[PDB]
């Protein structure tokens, strides 16, 4: 039973309301509780910040916020929680050792491939199209003049030979008589393979669209590395990541571009990702693989920087931080924390992560499924069409 | 591990709703077309055009007389080169040699229980370490079981598992991921794409009540938030193998042969049917 | 002043492609080819021996048959006549139109024997980095 603030939106009034909890935290407090005789109260924070070392307006006094804010004032003593160890916190509070080792990555969106019905059209431009459409009969129709003007094959003939030589169908029977369209209609097969070889060559990446930009490689990616005003990117206000990030001597220009989009809590900046309002969220690896798994839109890139542990902060002049450390490692060394990991975070609903080429499935070729049953429906027009010209 | 490609790999490129769609209800339905076309030529001759048709091989068929089955067999013919050229766009990486992994943890059978399995697995680790103090307090047995298999040293143990004598060695995730990026060949690698068990670190030891304690921790993660640690890792700890054109075999192309073993079976099949028809 | 700037770097002998007279039959394997091969053959009889006992396709015109199918030329314009002789054909022909695709797909890869073995990544290369 956790008493904890009802509304979490600024400028509301937040009041002690008992919610239930319950996660990796709490049942690890719960087997500290039972391996060591003491009785526990949970309580959620005033605020949902981690902590940050912020001056205050008066008198330009240095501060610390969320759980050492609560900590160091005597409010909390324990803390169980994704706290990371770093320099900064370790210096005022001590931690023990680490319940789970993680890096910092970066989640996007997954961007399933746009499908379209003229994908398979895509590779050749309609202009193209269209001559190469005129250039079929044109060569069926010179083909006619020069056989039927032969010193020494009809008109529907030579169209069916033609368009049986652009596209493999057999359909065109009998070769041309005359010597001098016997060599036009062997270039004109040449244009035609020539043609479908060009179409094959690149139709596949035209089918399914790639990710040329999705494909994000660490902190080193350009878009990144010089952020512009189209691809913006943020983290949580006022915890571990802003803290490492205004330490580095080198990123200190993108943390520019980072403090003006900070969210303030964790679940919001994963609710921007998935409705494509933040293009790319900074936080710790654990959490974020967590959502990929469970949120199957997004996707985590890799190349893990910033390898630290989620520590129990407790204050610097505690009895309990031998008892915690060796507790935690004896969890750390018997069946009990990879037995947590697997009930708490290691489940998944979809991956469909992996090296090989993408599945085609039904939306990747929707569009010439869609190009027969048009050519159903117009030969069932057509039909009627040359009963009528029959009996003229 | 040499590795398998599993016999529906060449079915992949394609999903299996797709494949009944189009080679079940499309294609009947392009036949039947194209017979009442022509009637306005046997049905059986209509689908076998239409199947030689979807993969063109010269396979010799009849073709239709009329214009609109003509404008229908010109029109499916475009269709069956737009899948020809999609299904062997991606067939090459589709059938591709894939290592599947033959233990799948610290958990695995074959390590809770090796006795039953025609070879005896033989796998263990060096001892005098905190492997073999984690290994007895979690399994006793297992440990009585590593007792026959130690090894020397971590190059008595990378040289004996190069060859025939060991199947795998237990140690610590440092020194196994530095000799895996350091190995020549790449013919080592760790089960589960990097699994760790025992998930600890390494530090750095002092006395009791020793006042040193907080300046190294102090130090250590003034290191690790400034950076150093990734060069320093990258220095020393990086591998080769990290971060890294074959023949085919009967295995690469079991599925196919599969495929035309049972369509040599139901051909035989038909074969019996039609002489009892026919009788 | 210095009159040319540049600096230290690796030169290597270039590895010219020699193209050995299999080259093109590296792709399939040579116990794959035999066994295609007598896969042909045996088709190639099943066929005119399923349909010459036929109560409802001759040597020539059987082995002909599989023969082009096999190769895309349409050298027999010979058909079968039996239905399961139909389904059989249909089969072979799909089975041979994968097999060709599937050596068409790395023809041209083992048609060149080149492969990044010689080029050099700088001084951060492994080899160098490691005697």
């Amino acid at each position: 039973i956790c008493t904890g603030p009802n509304d979490t939106s600024p400028g509301s009034p937040r009041h002690t309301v008992p919610q239930c909890c319950y996660g990796f935290c709490i049942d690890l407090l719960i087997k500290l509780a039972r391996t060591m005789n003491f009785t526990y109260e949970v309580h959620l924070v005033a605020d949902g910040k981690f902590g940050t070392q912020e001056r205050v307006n008066n008198s330009n006094k240095k501060e610390w916020n969320g759980m050492m804010g609560e900590l160091l004032s005597g409010q909390a003593d324990m803390i169980v929680a994704p706290l990371t160890i770093n320099n900064e916190r370790a210096q005022y509070i001590e931690f023990s050792k680490p319940f789970k080792y993680q890096g910092l990555t970066i989640l996007v969106k997954k961007e399933i491939p746009r499908s379209t019905l003229d994908s398979f059209m895509q590779p050749f431009q309609s202009t193209l199209w269209l001559l190469v459409g005129l250039s079929v009969h044109v060569v069926a129709v010179m083909l006619y003049l020069l056989d039927r003007f032969s010193p020494f094959l009809t008109l529907s003939s030579a169209m069916w030979f033609s368009w049986g030589v652009l596209l493999n169908s057999g359909i065109g029977e009998g070769a041309p008589r005359s010597f001098s369209a016997r060599i036009l209609g062997m270039v004109w097969a040449g244009f035609a393979m020539i043609i479908v070889a060009s179409y094959t060559a690149n139709l596949a990446a035209f089918l399914v669209l790639d990710r040329p930009e999705e494909r994000i490689t660490g902190i080193n990616d350009p878009r990144l590395r010089n952020p512009s005003d189209k691809f913006i990117y943020a983290t949580v206000k006022q915890s571990s990541v802003d803290i490492y990030f205004r330490r580095q001597v080198e990123l200190s220009t993108m943390y520019r571009h980072m403090e003006k989009h900070n969210y303030e809590s964790a679940a919001e900046a994963i609710q921007a990702v998935r409705d494509n309002k933040l293009h790319a969220f900074i936080w710790d690896s654990a959490v974020l693989e967590f959502e990929a798994s469970q949120k199957c839109d997004l996707v985590t890139t890799g190349e893990l920087f910033f390898r630290s542990g989620f520590g129990i902060g407790m204050r610097k002049d505690s009895p309990w931080k031998q008892n915690v450390s060796l507790s935690i490692l004896k969890s750390h060394e018997n069946g009990f924390m990879e037995d947590l990991d697997k009930t708490w975070v290691r489940y998944q609903e979809c991956d469909s992560r992996s090296n090989a080429p993408a599945t085609l499935t039904f939306e990747n070729m929707a569009g010439v499924f869609m190009l027969v049953a048009g050519g159903i429906v117009a030969g069932i027009f057509l039909i009627f069409i040359e009963i009528a010209y029959k009996r003229h | 591990s040499n590795g398998t490609v599993s016999p529906s790999a060449f079915l992949e490129p394609f999903s299996a709703s797709v494949w009944v769609m189009m080679f079940v209800m499309l294609l009947i339905v392009s036949a039947i077309a194209v017979f009442v076309f022509e009637y306005f030529f046997t049905i059986g001759k209509a689908i076998w055009l239409l199947w030689g048709l979807v993969f063109n091989n010269s396979v010799p068929v009849q073709n239709p007389k009329g214009t609109t089955s003509k404008i229908m067999v010109s029109v499916w013919a475009f269709f069956a080169v737009i899948f020809l050229a999609s299904y062997t766009a991606n067939l090459a990486a589709f059938i591709q040699e894939e290592f599947v992994d033959q233990v799948t943890g610290l958990s695995d059978k074959k390590f809770q229980r090796p006795h039953d399995y025609s070879p005896p697995f033989r796998f263990g680790t060096v001892p005098n370490g905190s492997t073999e103090r984690n290994i007895r307090n979690n399994y006793p047995y297992m440990h009585q079981y590593m007792t026959r298999f130690n090894q020397r040293g971590v190059e008595d143990a990378l040289v004996s598992l190069k060859t025939g004598k060991l199947d795998a060695f237990i140690y610590d995730a440092a020194v196994l991921n530095y000799k895996a990026g350091r190995d020549e060949g790449c013919k080592l690698v760790t089960i589960g794409s990097g699994y760790i068990f025992a998930t600890t670190g390494y530090g750095i030891a002092l006395q009791k009540g020793s006042p040193w304690k907080r300046q190294i921790d102090l130090a250590l993660l003034q290191f690790v938030g400034d950076g150093e640690m990734e060069e320093l890792e990258t220095l020393w700890l990086t591998g080769i193998c990290h971060n890294e054109s074959s023949q085919l075999d009967i295995d690469n192309m079991a599925g196919v042969f599969y495929m035309l073993a049972a369509a040599m079976a139901l051909s035989l099949i038909t074969f019996i049917w039609e002489h009892l028809f026919y009788w």
